[PDB]
DNA sequence: TATAATGGGAGCTGTCACGGATGC
DNA sequence: GCATCCGTGAGTCCAGGG
């Protein structure tokens, strides 16, 4: 769940580069994603 | 003298003018270089008073 | 006598604890090591 | 309370959501009475006037 | 693989999304050095 | 906190425990000496490292902090005499 | 209650220009510029009053406040002298008033009606640090710099030349804008430049790149020292009210010590020493005591000069000076034979 | 709906200006005006028109409040209330005594209700809410500092606004928003959704937020320590 | 500084007594 | 006025924190 989380943030970076912009790797930010699962291992109760 | 009572009333403008030191005109707070406050920001030692002693 | 330009901040055992030591750890900047910004050298001791 | 505002008409106000009249100068809408509600609509009806384009 | 709708173009490529931390052989993990334990939860079933 | 070198909690109900016995200088020493007066306690530590008595405590800190953050809200909050003229508790350092 | 829900609406109150209303409203625009600077060639005032003056008129008394850059603060006296000195012309100098409340009332419902653009553009720079109303207030103040700017004549839209000035105006805000510590602009562009060369080092290298290998990527100038400086100069502060575990019992703000104001021991020590110094000065005479003291500032802070403390005593700079190394001679002999003043020394 | 009313000569009212019954328009003051409106001077058309409309005073926000309970004379009012003291139906006597409670209240303190709206906002010093360098160099610092940044910002925004003469909606919008920060400032969360910092969830502790409950400056630091 | 571009996203869930505020 | 429908602030002590 935590990683759809991160996913979903992942995906909202990709449409925002694909409206602005004239490659996948391009279009893909990955930091949100590895926040996401580092904020589930660290802080989660 | 002696405290014997304590009031609590609301602030006028011209009474928070009066507490006042200073208006501060820029959301700045320390220097990113000095790490020292910059003028007219909320750390301005112009202001809010000397960092260190008498100096 | 000239005041000197550094001063002590060792790491010292603190009250109550003590033993004897077992490991030490040496993570120096410079040496397939590197640290967050800034720092030169971490050290960690171990006391059993 | 004071005013004898309601907590809706004073949020309308406050947030900017309704116009409130301080002097009505002789407007009409049955006349314009002081501390009088107005929709940002009603109130450019009487401050900028009624019109209207047609394609 | 990126596809322009109209242009027929495609692309593809691996790309690297950064690190899933791996559970150990007892079930727990290594989180910056410390051990941890992800505690199973209980709630509500979903349903009608 | 054990490895901060810090002190115990008096709290809510230890002064209650104080009130209740009349112990009001015990109590007062805890309220400022003890805690956040700081001439109070560089004073007290000072007379019993020469074997003098402790002196008369003052102002605690986190009541003039309670008083910046009522005029940050918009409040006047004075401490008056009896013939209810303003004491000033921050020794004219706030006064222009 | 929602904010943008409610700015929306107000916006979607007024409707799109057509090419028509367009064209004729930026024409009107230019038109009331250039009739400004007609009126300031016939009544030798100044163009930027003569442009406050009719701004005045066409918005109200309801918005009628004090411009920086004018020398006279603009008062509804002052306001309604000017509309007299102007309605005094004649008809064919009094025609480019009316040119220029025209083009000011234009000017208005130019912007007024563009205010969605601004917004399909800011919802792209969202969780960069600004809030979207945030954003949105900043764009508008790009919109109104592109208004200002724009010539009709070139037969380009407006949209097309409206987006550059508003991109610059949101990213002009998130540079000046986004952190606690403000970073000036070009190092800003520096550390985000930065930020993407890692990124793009990582995404070829299946891990975070050393400093060493974002020095390589950034070419010559960098090396791996001045990688790491960067960073250094790039953390943002951390909130001391940040929670320390699940409850709300406890934040980092807790757990930081006060090192600025002396200890309890400190002080103690401080006077300690302050009564050891009188009472080994007392063992000298008054003018060795006296001079010492003013020489080293135990008196008033200040450590005078040789010809100050000569002045003071009456007597020779040299004389101060070999009293002076008398009474240390003095103090020491004492010391070394009572040793009270040893252990003050760290 | 205006009434146009064409001219042969120099026209006395330029665009913008606001127009009552009996006042001059033209020709020497040969065309007059008949309606209450505004004055559009059409060049093309040679006609002054003028768009029927009153010149009525309507503001929004604390502006208008400040100016309301500005206009307030405590002592009619009280007197008022005393006369509906008076009345058979209990729940009048009701409100009359709620109300009555707060303008008494008023007259016996020495203060004003409009001191109830700020024109200056006070700023608590800056060791109260410190910016510090923990070990290691690393900065921490007061949430209170971001929310007056937030007021900061918005103002200085809105005072550059001001001087462009932007149009009324991009003010009314700067202006809400000012509302809302100096509501964060002092309490957040109260009204709306709370101000976080980015990438968090977790609300700003406002000045109100100090004050209270088990964590607050009186049970925490003052009633125990 | 100019091709043209014109209204956003997120929710979110097993409490309770009580003072004040809205519908009958 | 007379009920219902709302917001809101509250919940022992210590410790450590990953
Ligand atoms: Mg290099």
């Amino acid at each position: 769940d935590q990683f759809r989380v991160g996913l979903a943030r992942l995906a909202r970076g990709v449409r925002e580069r694909m409206l602005m912009g004239s490659t996948p790797a391009k279009l893909v930010n990955s930091r949100p994603l590895e926040a996401a699962i580092r904020e589930f291992f660290s802080r989660s109760q | 003298k002696e405290v014997r009572k304590v009031r609590i009333a609301l602030a006028s403008p011209e009474k928070i003018r009066s507490w006042s030191y200073g208006e501060v005109e820029k959301p700045e707070t320390i220097n990113y270089r000095t790490l020292k406050p910059e003028r007219d920001g909320l750390f301005d030692e112009r202001i809010f008073g000397p960092i260190k002693d008498y100096e | 006598e000239k005041a000197r330009d550094v001063k002590d901040t060792s790491l010292r055992v603190p009250p109550g604890e003590g033993g004897i030591v077992v490991r030490t750890v040496r993570l120096r900047r410079g040496d397939g090591v590197e640290l967050k910004p800034g720092v030169r050298e971490v050290v960690r001791v171990y006391v059993a | 309370t004071l005013l004898d505002l309601s907590a809706t008409e004073l949020e309308q106000v406050l947030y900017f959501s309704k116009y409130i009249v301080l002097d009505p100068k002789g407007a009409i809408l049955v006349p314009v009475e002081k501390r009088q509600l107005l929709t940002d609509e009603e109130y450019r009806e009487l401050r900028y006037g009624k019109q209207e384009t047609y394609p | 693989q990126l596809i322009h709708k109209d242009t027929g173009l495609i692309k593809e490529d691996e790309v690297f999304l950064g690190h899933i931390p791996l559970m150990t052989e007892d079930g727990s993990f290594i989180i910056n050095g410390a051990d941890r334990v992800i505690v199973s939860q209980i709630h509500r079933s979903p349903g009608v | 906190g054990k490895a901060q070198f810090g002190g115990q909690r008096f709290g809510e109900m230890e002064v209650w425990a104080l009130e209740a016995y009349g112990a009001a200088h015990t109590l007062q020493e805890m309220l400022t000496l003890k805690s956040d007066d700081i001439e109070g306690r560089n004073a007290a530590y000072e007379a019993i490292i020469k074997g003098e008595d402790v002196p008369e405590p003052s102002v605690p800190e986190s009541f003039r902090v309670l008083v910046k953050e009522l005029q940050a809200l918009a409040l006047d909050v004075q401490t008056l005499d009896e013939k209810d003229n303003p004491v000033d508790i921050f020794e004219g350092l706030a006064s222009k | 209650s929602d904010p943008v829900r409610q700015y929306l609406h107000e916006i979607g109150q007024v409707p799109l220009l057509t090419l028509e209303e367009e064209v004729e409203l930026a024409r009107k625009v230019e038109e009331g510029m250039e009739a400004i600077k007609k009126l300031s060639e016939i009544t030798g005032l100044d163009p930027d009053l003569i442009r406050e003056v009719v701004r005045a008129k066409i918005l109200g008394s309801a918005r009628v406040r004090h411009i920086p850059g004018l020398k006279e603060t603009l008062d509804p006296k002052t306001v309604e002298e000017i509309d007299q000195k102007l309605k005094s012309l004649p008809k064919e100098h009094k025609r480019y008033l009316h040119i220029a409340r025209e083009g000011e009332a234009a000017r208005q419902h130019l912007i007024e009606a563009n205010l969605r653009l601004v917004v399909s553009i800011a919802k792209k720079y969202t969780g960069r640090g600004l809030s979207f109303l945030d954003l949105i207030q900043e764009g508008n103040q790009g919109l109104i710099r592109a208004v200002e700017k724009f010539e009709y004549k070139r037969r380009f839209k407006f949209s097309t030349y409206a987006t550059w000035w508003i991109r610059q105006a949101i990213n002009r805000a998130i540079a000046d804008q986004a952190r606690t510590i403000r970073i000036p602009v070009h190092m800003v562009e520096t550390i985000n430049k930065l930020s993407r060369t890692a990124r793009q080092l990582q995404q070829e290298l299946g891990r975070e790149p050393t400093y060493e290998e974002i020095a390589e990527a950034m070419g010559p100038g960098w090396d791996a020292k001045r990688v790491e400086e960067t960073l250094k100069i790039a953390q943002e502060p951390v909130s001391l009210e940040t929670p320390i575990g699940d409850e709300k019992d406890s934040f980092y703000g807790d757990f930081i010590p006060d090192e600025h104001l002396p200890s309890p021991v400190d002080a103690a020590t401080q006077s300690l020493l302050s009564e050891e110094l009188e009472k080994a000065l007392s063992k000298l005479s008054e003018r060795e005591a006296m001079v010492l003291k003013l020489r080293k500032g135990l008196i008033d802070g200040r450590e005078h000069t040789l010809e100050e403390v000569g002045a003071f005593f009456g007597v020779t700079r040299e004389r101060i000076r070999q009293i002076e190394n008398k009474a240390l001679r003095k103090l020491k002999y004492h010391e070394s034979r009572t040793r009270k003043l040893r252990d003050f020394l760290d | 709906k205006a009434r146009v009313y064409p001219f042969e000569d120099d026209v006395e009212v330029s665009t913008g200006d606001r127009v009552a019954p009996g006042d001059v328009l033209a020709d020497g003051g040969k065309v007059k005006s008949d309606v209450y409106g505004r004055v559009e001077v059409d060049l093309v058309r040679n006609v002054v028109r003028v768009v029927e409309s009153y010149d009525i005073d309507a503001r929004m926000g604390a502006e208008a409040i400040q100016q309301l309970l500005k206009e307030l004379d405590l002592e009619a009012l009280e007197k008022e209330l005393l006369e509906e003291m008076k009345h058979p139906s209990r729940a009048r006597r009701a409100k009359a005594r709620k109300r009555l409670e707060v303008v008494r209240a008023f007259l016996d303190s020495g203060n004003r209700p409009e001191w109830m709206i700020l024109e200056a906002v006070p700023v608590l010093p800056p060791d109260l809410r410190p910016m510090v360098q923990v070990d290691g160099g690393r900065f921490a610092t007061s949430d209170l500092n971001d929310l007056y940044r937030r007021l900061i910002n918005r103002n200085n925004r809105l005072k550059k606004l001001l001087a462009q003469g932007a149009p009324e909606i991009i003010i009314r919008n700067e202006k809400r928003m000012l509302q809302e920060a100096v509501d964060a400032l002092l309490d957040n969360g109260r009204r709306g959704a709370p101000v976080t910092n980015p990438g968090s969830d977790r609300p700003l502790r406002s000045l109100t937020d100090i004050l209270s409950g088990k964590q607050g400056r009186f049970r925490q630091n003052l009633l125990g320590k």
